[PDB]
């Protein structure tokens, strides 16, 4: 029962804009449409009576440049112990948080398409402010009994000082969830330490998620209060909602379509994103895809579509934005 | 052990 | 007729130069100078009907210093589908016509020993201006059918912008060839979108190469001529010309002799190589190798021998170098 | 008789220490406490009569980060040739002096509580002023005759200049041993270029080593003179002293304890260090492990435990510091 | 799949 | 040749 294995996926597109923040269209070669690209080894060695190790290294793959600025295991770079107690695990990955809730998210959280949720709404000045991942951390995953299941993780801020926070990228967080197969529900709850300008603040995160499965199709939907809360006073809070549905077309195929609505309390703005997606599977490794996307910014709200690789930035105030991708997800 | 790929 | 390789090329040599910059000597532990080091990923998938999905995962290796800068995977990253219709490729890697072409230095247009023809002559400002490799690309390749055989790639600038051109990076260019097996002859011809100090430029080339294998002995050449072209007026041309010839000597050896012209145009200078190599395999996989090398630059011309990880700067305008590596190459 | 080999460990720990260089405890998730964590690739060809043709590419791991700042091949870098004459390698490795002598400390040159011989005393300015590994090295070992071995190396400076140093990075240096399985004994001479404030510097460094392995315990000791001599006159000299023992307890258990004295004349100051570690294996891949270490600086030292990942700074002048490192290893 | 080296 | 892990 013991293996090591070398994997990856190779997801480049074709992706336009109509707009940046000057306003101006751009085209180009894109990654990570479907799935984000990766490269990783990993390995389990059973040690007897039901105890694993494990080990997992994994970075992001970026095929339309080669990786020009060097790769790295910044995915997750974990040492591991399982058992019938559940897991720990040692070292950067996702926290338990996104780990569990961004599986809520129908475009695998990458690509045009996703919950944004998990994003830097406060200019925070930490290395992890989306929320996603953290160093230094451990977590602990249970068993699944019963169908309920939860996740804990605690990461290091190792006095990491920027201006009056003296904790920057501290994570306490965790989970509760329920899934039993076709039925899937998580709440998650997390505070991180951080920096705002250089005064010391609380990134406090609470998400929602839940799915059914009905076979013909899915539903699912995400909601998340993200609160960025300045020691001294006043915060920047944003609620974030999304509701998506995808269904199998044809064997071979996936339709997708998701809604989703970006509450910003600092600049009392809205934005609303509706996407659609496709894949055609050439095999279970192999499949082409499209994404089309339309975000609508009201008021003061900037929000851009993520065409990694091609533009990712803002757009201007108020203005709505379309995007394409269109591409090839080979995993190996 | 032999290193395998990802769908083993 | 699935599989997945990981391989390489550890290519390391001691080499020396007689000069530098500053009339000084110059000798230490280098690379590559039989063939470029590399690591590399690269698998292929059987879809059906004689369609494949593929990737390819390259960077180069220098093993004087660890890759102490880091590394990447910037010689190839790609994925593909290949097939009776020929080969799509989408990222990184060698132009077609690069790819096409430097087939006819017998060098391997690596050590000091080879054309040097894709090159920056203008000191041009993008990221690819020798013309070899291309950020954001996608090519087309097609079938040999009776001997004839084609490529064709469009790379994307994305609006790159510096100073007055805002398509940095644009690449369109192509090949025609006919190759039989021991006859082998290609046009190729591209055009990419640079700045040369602030002021948009074009980078014009067309190349033209031949070869032919008489089996105790082969003949090649190389004629290109580079143009880079100021949109307000201006240019940096230069032609280069290249013949050269191989043999094997005795089983398991070969000797190489290369003559090389560039004449500089902007500078109105021109310069003269000869190259002799000797490669002597211990097996299909390792050989040791030696490279010696005569440089004449005249009048303004400032070349100098590519001794990469000990010395591949200029020279004083007039002065000859002469060159020497002598190393290993162990492909895995 | 030929084979490719990926490799690597994951060793992640948690680890404090006492006080930092502000007399303030920190803590946090490290690496490497047992073993560096790494991940390379290695092969051997069998070339025929006993010759063989090797290639080796190992980088540092660092699990807490990802590799935040990039995965590179600077542990070794090499191709080498193997026969009944010895080895010779080509690439950035662990100089012979660092490679023969390190094996005599029990904490495996890692974590916090290994010899501290091998360091920049002067805070030289070259890349590699600990004595431990070269860039451009060249290295030959001798097989093994009735006990006695010899390893000799030359690293390139490749007019490597700082200040009036124009040789910085050159290496010469090698060491003669006997090794009998339970006994062994090495010397090793040195002498790196370099320079210190931009000043000529030799780095001579002398060092001697010994163990007796008893079967039910092994001790094993250290002595080595570093000294830094500036061209112009003057130097940093430090003596440095290490004597450690240990021995299996209860199978899978194993403890060591490691007394090190170092005397910093050019500050006329001590130091010393005691450390405890265990380590319990799981399987012959994976370990648990604690060190435990306590360093006492007098007057104007200022050294600090290497609590790699969490804190491995100075501390203040004659303060003693305490550490710990928990943690897990895993070999694949 | 096994990952191969580059000779096969 | 296959790949092989630390251990053989
Ligand atoms: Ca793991
Ligand atoms: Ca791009
Ligand atoms: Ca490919
Ligand atoms: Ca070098
Ligand atoms: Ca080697
Ligand atoms: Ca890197
Ligand atoms: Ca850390």
């Amino acid at each position: 029962e013991s293996s090591v294995t070398l994997f990856g996926i190779v997801d480049t597109n074709v992706a336009y804009v109509n707009k940046d923040a000057a306003g101006d269209s751009r085209y180009g070669l894109g990654t990570s449409g479907a799935s984000t690209s990766r490269l990783g080894l990993r390995g389990t060695e059973d040690l007897g009576g039901g105890l694993k190790a494990g080990f997992w290294l994994e970075g992001e793959i970026f095929g339309d440049d080669g990786n020009a600025s060097g790769f790295n295991f910044k995915r997750r770079s974990t040492v591991s112990l399982s058992g019938n107690f559940g897991e720990v695990r040692l070292g950067r990955d996702l926290v338990p948080t996104s780990q569990k809730l961004t599986s809520y998210d129908l475009f695998s959280a990458t690509g045009i398409g996703p919950f944004m949720g998990f994003r830097n709404w406060a200019a925070g000045q930490g290395a992890d402010d989306n929320g996603i991942r953290a160093n230094n951390l451990i977590s602990y995953y249970t068993p699944n009994f019963g169908g309920f299941n939860a996740g804990f993780g605690y990461a290091f801020d190792e006095k990491q000082t920027i201006g009056t926070a003296d904790s920057v990228g501290r994570y306490i967080g965790g989970y509760v969830a329920y899934d039993n197969g076709p039925l899937s529900a998580s709440l998650g709850l997390a505070q991180q330490k951080t920096a705002v300008g250089g005064l010391a603040t609380d990134r406090d995160e609470i998400t929602l998620g839940a799915s059914y499965n009905f076979g013909v199709a899915k539903l699912s939907g995400l909601l998340q209060q993200t609160k960025f809360k300045r020691d001294i006073g006043g915060d920047i809070k944003t609620n974030s909602y999304m509701l998506g549905a995808s269904a199998p077309v044809g064997g071979v195929g996936e339709v997708k379509l998701q809604y989703a609505l970006y509450d910003q309390k600092a600049i009392d703005s809205k934005a609303h994103q509706i996407t659609l997606g496709y894949v055609h599977n050439l095999s279970k490794r192999t499949a082409l895809y499209g994404n089309l996307a339309f975000l609508k910014n009201k008021d003061a709200s900037t929000l851009g579509l993520q065409a990694k690789g091609v533009y990712a930035g803002g757009v201007q105030a108020g203005e709505s934005q379309t995007g394409v991708q269109v591409g090839i997800r080979h995993a190996f | 052990d032999n290193w395998q790929n990802g769908t083993s």
